[PDB]
């Protein structure tokens, strides 16, 4: 069957297989989360340790795409850090056009738009990353976005990319994240991060966790170390 | 075989298979819009599913306003719905910058189409799936409801369906039609609810539907709050 | 069959694989093993050549991209003459614009955008060189290692190449030591990681191995044939 | 084979497969006529519409490319609207440099020479519409077609569409060259009866008639008079 | 498998569509070239009248410039675009150093626009192989072949085109100074060849001379007959 | 039992699993099909010598020219495909011309290899010009000349790679050749055994008795600039064979 | 396998086999004649289309006027040939506006021609599927007929036909054409002669033949497509003299 | 030769006439008429043992040929309702391959879609008269086989396994037939919705003459 070799082509039965199978790529990749609570945005990866020779704190998959927003990607890293150059040179555009940081949906459109083009020429392959991305601003509020390779982007209360997307949906489904506070979260995102690592498959993680909110005053921010340090301790004990 | 595969390609019976194709893409979405035109009203409704609790309700809409006083509602693939309702938008701005005045919503569906033929005819691109259909009040001629099929048809409806039920949806406004009585706002309305609900089986909740009207008395495209939908809904279980 | 979904990188494979970006990582394999080391005061690259025939010359493994930055290549050479010009031209603007030695960071960014464009796009192969990027800036050494696959890696130290598993062992156990090594020190500890990696006949000789020292004070130094002797010459012998 | 599939490959036999392929589109579309009276040319065609929810006077089948020239298509809709387009605007041209309204059988070399570049380069595909063009120039009727190779022939009278071959034998039998228009509408009315497979109503068919007066389309209730015949 | 493209090379390291394309040299008509010390001769056969043909049109030896003709072997229509080219460049070069071409100067030139060709898919290899043949400044008579790939080469005498080997066998054997010696010998030699592969008679060969200055002369069928016949009587 | 299936092969721009890249290995066994080069480079000079191959007596000897003069510092002896040999030929002509007039200087015979071989690289379709050849090079070059560091001799493949060779052998007979030249080759050795011991290495291997007419030779002593051996030169050494 | 498609591949024996495909499209095409007589040089060709329902608003449908002294008849795929003659109309004038004398015969076809090579040589577009025939007066060589062929290969003939049962036409043509003595009067007999054996329809309609004569009277080349009443007393002519020699049989 | 066609086109028009009667009229009538005889309860027999026919061999004991055996007569009769049944299908599927072959048309570069058309049919009607052809040949194996297990019973009376095998391949046959009529009826109706639902293709594969490109 030739339906699913390029994404110009339509299946008989009306689905393009090559974006499908673009989806695939990211449950290759370890989870992300990121909960928005009324506060701001927290997000999460467990970032595997492939090798002790690697230097901590390096290989980073949680990206600053501007002074306000932040972007937690899941997938084909090298797609992520082009796709994050990419809005990083849109949210530059609309400061220098607009004159005023990007409203975060716009940013999330404008981005998906990049990302639907590949969809639909058979030159370029589909995008490989899922990212998401979180911004807080008083006028606006606590926004996290989440762009599928697809090109489908949509707000989300909470959401989670990568191997184990549907086991954390249901964590996180238990939360109450609304009435929630930044700081409580953090702990929260660890929580989940920790029961969703199978430590027989996956032999070790590291949290990265960053955040966006009044706290921070709304610049996105790699959590303070004091801070994870406390959040990764309260996981292990709860995971008993 | 091998007639299909690529859209430049025609059959051994002239039938440009992949163009066929991508309108099968607008069923596997799952969903079902149906547009009715009233006397002085054009209301759109479509279903709307949200798959899971922790995505925002407000986020997820089928319907976009083109221009303040045109609404569209796009049935298919969410991300090249997206894009064409950016296209439009562009261009109805355009029409307005060069011609001084806001396009009537036949151009743009004619404009939208065109741009979908050029797709069809160019080997690169997959031609879009996704089907829009275009609300609008032109003064001259009353309410308008158009709409345009990944093929580059753009044909204007009194009444029209897209999505998995068409057929069935189509055949129930047809009966509706046929009996004609005209459609007052609210009758439009209802038309619209009971097409969606009886093809579907649904016998919806204010939450599943979202629903836009464009008046001649407000002419401005506007989607009905939740309350404003109940209301609705609620006078057709009374009666 | 799969031997569909593995002719070009813009095809995704049915488990999301691109299966040319893998292909292209297994070229790194091809090449002669180099391995990188990094103290708090200096960072090191140790390579072992390769050579034609015995009166032909061994091959350069070690390149000079500026004062603070320079490379070993371990892969298809032309594919490293070509990024090292790239980076090399980098550099040189940086200088030239901003009058700063260009953060080793941003290089390894900027060869990660550039090495990606051929992998999303139809047309170029992907680069299959596996660099090893060496520097000290003001943060500090520094140590990252390039995939044929764009993606980039900052490391405490690393080896890419054939046997190159051998290398990665023998560092990861005498990792901790590395940090406080003096120069000499690290050279041997690489001397002998790299040794791991040469079938048991062959030994290190002064014409198989070239190491490349960047530190506060030392300008990023290509030691070569007969200047490798004053490092080689402690070592013991095969374990 | 591998003929089949390219737009630039001519077949062993020399046939260009693909435009064939292209005609056979124009064949299945619905049935359009045409007949070229003294006094002037009928256009007509089918306009079968699957619901009674369709609006008719949205889109027409018969468009006017200028004021004395108008056409008629057989094949795919999207495609018309392209070639219209490019005809409306290659009668422009021709008003700006010469100041005079376009002669026919100019428009049709015009439109043509773009329908066979559509066929010369692989990227694109032939369109697939036939085009049925009629004006009156020069106190003179003129009918003509183009198919989408790029062709143009002058038919007195011709059917283009499904059952084509069996309506032009019905107008064979049916031409007078001396016809009169008036006369001629019925006898357009009469072809596309053949094949209608439906009852013809006012909005089933659509006719539009070229005299000196220039380009016009029957309004609904002028074709139910000529239905009545 | 490895024949399809010409950039493509096959395992064994041999471009296949180039060799096809010196194929096609081959099913072309018979031409002979010898270098006489004062004399260049170029001789081409001629496939037949058709009897209700003009012969004027149809012509294998060309002239590129006043000092240097070519004549070819070859898809007829690939020739008339490199002898047009060749052409423009023998004028060009004139316009740019203000000096009559040399004979390798166009040999270079036309070698280079058939490598060119080569050297991309998505251009087929010119078919022609050409013989060109002029005097240089010093008068030292030249001769030169060139090839669809692009190789160029000097030959003190050569044939292309089919039953080039017939020819060329022919012309090793009888090819000495003593025949060069006398220009009528030189005109005389290359008849003798030709008629080796030619089916029919002086009837159908063409042949051209160029002297120390004088322009290239196509000798009248008439010169032919008178030649045709010295050969056949001495035989 | 036979897996020939290949399929990765046609096609640069295809990584084979095992990232083999083989199109460009091909081309590196196009060399194999051209004459046999061998270059000697000594103190004294580099000598370089090929086989001609001359397939009929009417073709002038001169003519063909496996060894040509980049610069009087440089030459060069070619194997492989004669056509593309022209073109790096004069990339390389161009490149000593163009150092001449920006630098006022004789550029190092690794420069000029360097610059050659930049050309080569961009058969990868790593430029967006038009004017590139999409196929590797089918050339392989031994470009040898007296620079700052003396004699020296560098080879280039259809790669692009180049590395300086004390003795290189690039051809049909480059294997066994190349077998040969080890065991000969001393560093000590003189230009005057070099070209000796080339010229019977080439005798080996060539099929055609060896004649002044079947070999060209040259040679870049340090004051000297390239010189070919005359066929009166040529003469005298192979009678000393 | 199969080394005729792209147009650019040369094939195992060195045939372009696209260009050989096209030559045989023009065997589908209407027969096509051309003759050259002392006092002038004449088209004549089958205008294959018969349909009951066609009109002959043109001045004709395969015989086109490319400049003042020279005229063309095509056969082969319509569409490429409207292209073609464009183009032949476009090079005559500009030689005009460059020289401001009329474009020689031979270089009008040898330009064309060039097109046509470049068509096959280069990778995306078909080889042109028209041959077509160019009647001329020039200065220099007086009165010439050209055929031309996809490849881009012309010829100059003194009597050809292009077409269908071409090669019955040219067999004729080669036993009846007299050298130096034909006179356009008995060109046009040999023309309906030939044609009339090469047409399947028993009778030549006399509306399905098309026939053009280039003269020069008064020092200006006049091309006139003879009107229908002219041909029918040709044919009438032919059917009596034919029928004569049957009667003397 | 004209003569030749004419008379060629002759039998042309007699199979087109006949092939089109049969697909009009044969064909539905012998769905009813098999059917009907799948109906009918000598073909649905509810206890195999009913069908059990004697074979009268002396059984052995401690202390002459056998007298005649006869075929079981239920089946024979069964088979001789059959045997006509599965002759007709093979000519009536004979006469439309022929019909079909008849109207493939001249080899041509293009347009081989109604060719297609065509040469799928014809492997289902090849496929039917494989199967439809293998049931003439059982018909005459169960004779045989039922007479070689007789014959040897009698030649070795103490096996009893022989006499099973006797009325094991009467009662197997009584299935096939119940079977073959079950195939024959279907094989009618096959034929008749591929021809039916494909005829246009199938009769004219080319389609009508397409304008000139020429």
């Amino acid at each position: 069957t030739g339906y699913d070799l390029s994404a110009s082509t339509f299946s008989p039965d009306g689905r393009v297989f090559q974006v499908e199978y673009a989806m695939k790529a990211v449950e290759n990749s370890s989870t992300a989360i990121g909960i928005r609570c009324k506060d701001g945005v927290v997000f999460g990866v467990e970032k595997l340790v492939l090798s002790k020779l690697y230097e901590e704190g390096s290989n980073k998959r949680l990206f600053n795409v501007d002074r306000h927003v932040g972007m937690a990607v899941a997938g084909l890293l090298a797609d992520a850090r082009s796709l994050a150059d990419i809005a990083r040179e849109e949210a530059s555009n609309f400061r220098s056009n607009f004159g005023y940081n990007i409203p975060l949906k716009h940013l999330a459109d404008r981005v998906a738009m990049y990302v639907h083009a590949y969809t639909l020429y058979s030159a370029v392959r589909p995008f490989g990353c899922s990212f998401m991305l979180g911004s807080y601003s008083v006028n606006d509020g606590a926004q996290l976005y989440m762009i599928d390779p697809s090109g489908v982007s949509y707000g989300y209360w909470g959401c989670a990319i990568g191997k184990a997307r549907q086991a954390a949906k249901t964590e996180i489904e238990k939360l109450q994240m609304k009435e929630m506070t930044c700081r409580d979260i953090v702990k929260e995102v660890a929580k989940i991060i920790y029961i969703v690592h199978d430590e027989v498959k996956d032999k070790a993680f590291e949290l990265e966790l960053s955040w966006v909110g009044e706290l921070t005053n709304g610049r996105h921010e790699i959590v303070p170390k004091d801070i994870r340090e406390e959040a990764e301790k309260y996981a292990k004990e709860s995971l008993k | 075989a091998g007639f299909d595969r690529h859209i430049t390609i025609f059959s051994p019976e002239g039938r440009l298979y992949q163009v066929e194709y991508a309108f099968k893409a607008i069923n596997q979405g799952g969903l079902t819009s149906v547009a009715v035109r009233g006397k002085d009203c054009a209301v759109i409704v479509t279903q709307k599913k949200v798959p899971d609790k922790l995505l925002d309700s407000s986020t997820v809409t089928h319907l976009f306003k083109i221009t303040e006083n045109i609404g569209c509602v796009m049935t298919g693939m969410t991300a090249d719905s997206r894009s064409q309702v950016q296209r439009a938008r562009y261009e109805a701005a355009n029409w307005k910058y060069k011609y001084g005045y806001e396009i009537p919503v036949d151009m743009l569906c004619k404009r939208i189409a065109d741009i979908s033929q050029v797709y069809t005819q160019n080997a690169e691109m997959r031609p879009l799936g996704c089907c829009m259909i275009l609300i609008g009040i032109d003064e001259e001629q009353g309410p308008q409801v158009y709409k345009c099929d990944p093929a580059g048809y753009y044909c204007g409806f009194k009444a029209t369906a897209a999505g998995v039920k068409q057929t069935e949806s189509t055949s129930f406004l047809e009966k509706k039609v046929k009996k004609k009585f005209d459609w007052t706002f609210e009758q439009t309305v209802e038309t619209a609810i009971t097409c969606l609900s009886t093809v579907l089986s649904i016998d919806f909740k204010p939450s599943e539907i979202e629903v836009g009207v464009v008046t001649v008395e407000n002419p401005k495209f506007r989607i009905l709050t939740e309350a404003e939908i109940d209301a609705h809904l609620v006078a057709l279980a009374e009666r | 069959f799969r031997n569909q979904y593995d002719n070009d990188v813009t095809v995704w494979s049915p488990q999301g694989r691109i299966h040319q970006i893998e292909y292209a990582m297994e070229a790194v394999k091809q090449g002669s093993a180099t391995v990188g080391l990094k103290s708090k005061t200096h960072a090191v690259l140790v390579a072992l050549k390769r050579a034609q025939s015995e009166l032909a010359a061994h091959q350069k493994k070690i390149l000079h991209v500026d004062n603070h930055i320079g490379i070993s290549i371990a892969g298809l050479t032309a594919d490293a003459r070509l990024l090292c010009n790239f980076m090399r031209q980098e550099c040189l603007d940086s200088r030239f614009v901003f009058d700063r030695p260009l953060p080793v960071s941003r290089l390894v960014s900027l060869i990660g955008s550039k090495t990606q464009i051929p992998t999303q796009r139809y047309g170029r192969r992907p680069y299959g060189v596996g660099l090893l990027i060496a520097g000290y800036d003001d943060m500090g050494p520094h140590i990252f290692q390039t995939c044929p696959s764009a993606n980039y890696f900052d490391c405490r130290a690393m080896s890419i190449g054939a046997r190159s598993q051998s290398a990665r062992t023998y560092l990861e156990r005498h990792m901790s030591e590395f940090m406080e090594c003096n120069l000499n020190e690290l050279v041997k500890h690489g001397l002998r990681a790299l040794r791991e990696t040469l079938p048991a006949e062959q030994d290190l000789t002064t014409k198989n191995v070239s190491i490349g020292i960047v530190g506060k004070d030392l300008e990023f130094t290509i030691y070569d044939d007969d200047d490798v002797s004053p490092f080689l010459e402690g070592l013991e012998e095969r374990p | 084979r591998g003929y089949s599939f390219s737009l630039t490959t001519f077949s062993p036999s020399g046939k260009l497969v693909q435009i064939e392929y292209a005609l056979a589109a124009v064949a299945g579309g619905a049935p359009s006529v045409g007949i070229k009276a003294a006094n002037g040319v009928v256009l007509a065609t089918e306009k079968k519409q699957k619901s009674i929810l369709y609006d008719e006077r949205s889109v027409h089948k018969v468009e006017p490319i200028t004021k004395h020239i108008g056409l008629v298509y057989s094949g795919m809709g999207p495609d018309y609207r392209v070639l219209v387009h490019r005809a409306r605007k290659l009668a422009q041209q021709y008003y700006l440099v010469y100041q005079e309204p376009i002669p026919t059988a100019q428009l049709v070399q015009r439109v043509a020479s773009v329908m066979q570049e559509y066929t010369q380069s692989g990227g694109v595909r032939p369109f697939g519409v036939s085009l049925l063009i009629c004006g009156w120039n020069e106190g003179r009727p003129y009918l003509f077609q183009s198919d989408p190779s790029g062709a143009y022939f002058a038919w007195k009278a011709t059917a283009m569409g499904k059952n084509y071959v069996n309506g032009k034998t019905f107008l064979e039998k049916r031409y007078n060259e001396d016809l009169e228009l008036e006369d001629a509408i019925h006898t357009a009315i009469l072809t596309l009866k053949e094949s209608f497979e439906g009852q013809m109503t006012e909005d089933n068919i659509e006719v539009g008639i070229c005299n000196e007066a220039g380009f016009r389309r029957l309004t609904p209730t002028e074709v139910k008079d000529y239905l009545a015949a | 498998s490895y024949d399809r493209a010409i950039t493509v090379f096959s395992p064994d390291g041999h471009l296949f569509q180039v060799e096809y394309a010196q194929e096609a040299v081959k099913k072309g008509s018979t031409a002979v070239g010898v270098r006489g010390r004062d004399i260049v001769v170029l001789g081409v056969e001629k496939k037949s009248v058709a009897k209700l043909q003009d012969e004027r049109t149809v012509r294998k030896i060309c002239a590129l410039d006043d000092n240097v003709c070519m004549a070819f072997a070859g898809l007829t229509a690939d020739a008339r675009i490199v002898i047009n080219r060749a052409r423009v460049e023998c004028q060009s070069h004139r316009l740019t150093v203000e000096d009559p071409v040399t004979v390798e100067y166009i040999t270079r030139y036309i070698a280079s626009l058939k490598q060119r060709y080569t050297q991309s898919n998505g251009r087929r290899p010119f078919g022609i192989s050409a013989l060109i043949v002029g005097f240089d400044f010093d008068g030292t008579p030249r001769l030169y072949q060139t090839d669809p790939s692009g190789t160029y080469h000097a030959w003190k005498a050569n044939a292309i085109g089919r039953g080039a080997k017939s020819v060329r066998e022919f012309l090793e054997k009888n090819y000495t100074d003593e025949a060069i010696e006398t220009d009528d010998l030189t005109i005389k030699l290359v008849i003798k060849a030709l008629l080796e592969v030619v089916q029919s008679g002086g009837k159908n060969i063409e042949l051209a001379v160029m002297r120390r200055d004088q322009s290239l002369k196509i000798l009248n069928p008439e010169e032919i007959e008178k030649y045709v016949a010295e050969i056949e009587k001495e035989k | 039992m036979f897996l020939t299936r290949s399929e990765y092969d046609r096609g640069v721009n295809t990584f084979s699993p095992e990232g083999r890249l083989f199109q460009v290995e091909y081309a590196i066994e196009a060399i194999k099909l051209g004459s046999t080069a061998i270059g000697i480079q000594t103190s004294e000079g580099v000598c370089l010598a090929v086989e001609k191959r001359i397939t009929s007596p009417l073709m002038e000897p001169s003519s063909i020219e496996k060894i040509v003069e980049i610069d009087a510092h440089i030459g060069c002896a070619m194997s492989g495909l004669i056509a593309d040999a022209k073109t790096l030929i004069d990339k390389a002509r161009v490149e000593t011309q163009n150092h001449w007039f920006t630098y006022n200087e004789t550029m190092t015979v690794e420069s000029v290899t360097q610059a050659v071989s930049n050309l080569a690289l961009q058969f990868g379709e790593e430029d967006a010009d038009p004017g590139a050849m999409s196929r590797p090079f089918g050339v392989a070059l031994l470009f040898g000349g007296v620079d700052e560091k003396g004699p020296q001799l560098f080879h280039m493949d259809p790669s692009g790679t180049f590395v300086q060779c004390d003795a290189r052998a690039i051809g049909s007979a480059s294997e066994g050749a190349q077998s040969s030249l080890q065991e000969v080759y001393h560093k000590s050795m003189t230009l005057k055994e070099a070209i000796k011991s080339s010229l019977i290495i080439l005798k080996q291997v060539m099929e055609e008795k060896l004649n002044a007419t079947n070999i060209e030779l040259a040679t870049v002593q340090p004051g000297q600039n390239f010189h070919m051996f005359t066929k009166e030169e040529l003469e005298e050494v192979i009678k000393d064979i | 396998r199969r080394y005729d498609s792209r147009t650019t591949i040369f094939s195992p024996e060195g045939r372009l086999y696209q260009v050989e495909y096209a030559m045989e499209a023009i065997g589908h095409a209407g027969t096509c004649l051309g003759i050259l007589a002392n006092d002038g040089v004449l088209l004549a060709a089958e205008r294959r289309n018969i349909h009951k329902l066609l009109d002959e608003v043109f001045f004709s449908e395969k015989i086109y006027k490319l400049n003042e002294d020279m005229a063309c008849s095509v056969a082969g795929i319509t569409s490429d040939a409207n292209v073609l003659t464009n183009e032949l109309r476009l090079i005559a004038q500009r030689y005009l506006l460059q020289y401001q004398e009329p474009i020689p015969c031979e270089q009008l076809v040898t330009a064309l021609c060039d097109i046509k090579q470049a068509y096959t040589q280069f990778g995306g577009k078909r080889p042109f599927g028209v041959s077509l025939l160019y009647i001329g007066w020039d200065k220099h060589y007086g009165f010439q007929l050209y055929q031309s062929d996809p490849s881009g290969n012309y010829g100059g003939w003194k009597a050809t036909c292009i077409g269908n049962n071409s090669a019955a036409a040219v067999s004729m043509l080669k036993q009846d054409y007299k050298e130096g003595e034909m006179t356009l009067k008995s060109a046009l007999a040999l023309a309906i002669k030939v044609l009339n054996k090469t047409m399947d329809v028993s009778k030549l309609s006399a509306e399905k033949v098309e026939i053009a004569t280039l003269t020069r009277e008064n020092g200006k080349t006049v091309i006139r497509v003879l009107k229908q009443k002219e041909v029918e007393q040709l044919i009438k002519k032919h059917e009596e003299e034919e029928a004569k020699a049957e009667r003397e049989k | 030769s004209g003569e030749a066609r004419k008379q060629v086109e002759v039998f042309r028009q007699n199979l087109f006439q006949e092939a089109e009667e049969f697909l009009y009229r044969f064909l539905p009538q012998k769905i009813i008429y098999l059917n009907q005889l799948l109906q009918e309860d000598s073909l649905n027999v509810a206890d195999l043992t009913s069908l059990r026919a004697p074979l009268d061999i002396p059984i052995p004991d401690p202390p002459h040929k056998c007298g005649f055996l006869p075929g079981n007569e239920k089946v024979l009769s069964l088979l001789a309702l059959v045997k006509p049944e599965v002759w007709t299908l093979k000519e009536k599927c004979i006469l439309v391959i022929t019909w079909i072959q008849h109207l493939i048309p001249k080899i041509e570069d293009g347009n081989d879609f109604g060719v297609a058309i065509q040469e799928k049919v014809l492997e289902r009607v090849n496929a039917v008269k494989t199967k439809v052809e293998a049931f003439q040949t059982t018909i005459s194996k169960y004779f045989s086989e039922r007479g070689d297990a007789v014959a040897k019973a009698s030649k070795e009376t103490h096996v009893m396994d022989y006499r099973a095998l006797v009325h094991e391949r009467d009662e197997a046959a009584y299935g096939e037939l119940r079977a073959m009529v079950l195939d024959l009826r279907a094989f009618y109706a096959e034929l008749y919705h591929i021809i039916s639902s494909n005829l246009e293709k199938i009769v004219n594969p080319k389609g009508e003459e397409k304008p000139s490109m020429y």
